[PDB]
């Protein structure tokens, strides 16, 4: 029963969002038929549940990192760069940096251009040899 | 059997103990 | 005794709070429902709500039924949409529903 | 034997103590909040909180 | 009931801490939208609750130490290294 007025609560909220929030709003707040509302939304989207895990990034970094446990350790890395993004480290901007470094990912101009000139010089003496 | 069943509440009377500590 | 299974039954509860996690059906638009989860968190910590949820189930446990609110008000108050909860006393609802 | 119980309960509550770790939301603002984070343990430090 | 007034009294302080702090006494302790300031700090920033540890640099020794463990063999060191500064 506490399930069931729970999804209650959880549509009515987020028709009380779609109604009420500007978006403005929600880029502060966020880094980003039928004719019935509740229908409406609950067709694209449904609510599902997860532990209070604190703030949303953490549960992300808890399911990231439980996916990286099912990856093998060969593409475990850029996984492993994605989790050390999402996780709250005390320092986070170095870390993501070296785990970018060594495995070389993207999502920086001097590491970009550093990537793309020695690319393309090995390339090159390759094709040369 | 009165002195056993004292001396058995004084047992009942670590975690207890922690506000002295603290 | 009812003190004890009451507890238990409230604290079993609050060992399980959930937050939701709005998930796509059609997750061509993954980002708008995690826009939209991210919403949903800000709320629920701004109006305190898995306290308020706590307070109400431990009431549906004691009596029959508890109630929450979920609506838009306008204030000072910085947030617009509250979550709140009224006791099983102060509410009075029909009894012709099935 | 209420002193037992409430030294018990007390107990188990002292030994959880905790302090404020003010967690980033937006992202954009993690040294803000690891400075928050530091001024609040100062707080708490020199209140004894 | 403890851990909401924790949270109140987190938040109580926090806004203590914005109104009446200067920004250099904020460099010299460290090295570093609604109209409410009750609700514009919880939009930003959230309230966690860790463990004592002591200083704030013993909790994020901690965290590092639990992040290395999770990383490989391989690129562990340098977070070793920080970890050790």
């Amino acid at each position: 029963n506490l399930r069931f007025a729970v999804q209650m609560q959880g549509e009515i909220q987020l028709s009380l969002i779609e109604q009420f929030v500007t978006e403005e709003k929600t880029f502060r707040i966020t880094n980003e038929l039928p004719e019935n509302d509740i229908v409406r939304t609950k067709a694209d989207f449904i609510i599902g549940e997860s532990d209070w895990r604190a703030t949303y990034r953490q549960a992300a970094s808890e399911q990231l990192s439980q996916m990286i446990m099912k990856m093998p350790p060969q593409v475990g890395l850029v996984m492993l760069d994605l989790w050390a993004d999402s996780t709250d480290l005390p320092n986070r901007d170095e870390i993501v940096k070296r785990i970018r470094q060594i495995n070389g990912m993207r999502d920086p101009t001097p590491e970009e251009l550093q990537q793309q000139q020695a690319a393309a010089e090995q390339a090159q003496a390759q094709k040369a040899m | 059997d009165m002195m056993s069943r004292d001396i058995q509440m004084l047992q009942q009377v670590t975690v207890a103990t922690n506000k002295l500590f603290d | 005794v009812i003190a004890q299974s009451v507890n238990w039954i409230i604290g079993s509860e609050k060992r399980g709070r959930t937050d939701f996690n709005i998930l796509p059906r059609k997750k061509a638009d993954a980002k708008p429902a995690e826009a939209k989860t991210k919403l949903l968190k800000y709320l629920s910590d701004v109006n305190r709500l898995p306290f308020h949820r706590s307070r109400s189930f431990e009431d549906t446990v004691k009596v029959g039924l508890g109630w929450i609110e979920d609506s838009y008000d306008d204030s000072t108050d910085g947030e617009p949409i509250y979550s709140r909860y009224e006791s099983w006393r102060n509410v009075i609802f029909d009894s012709a529903s099935t």
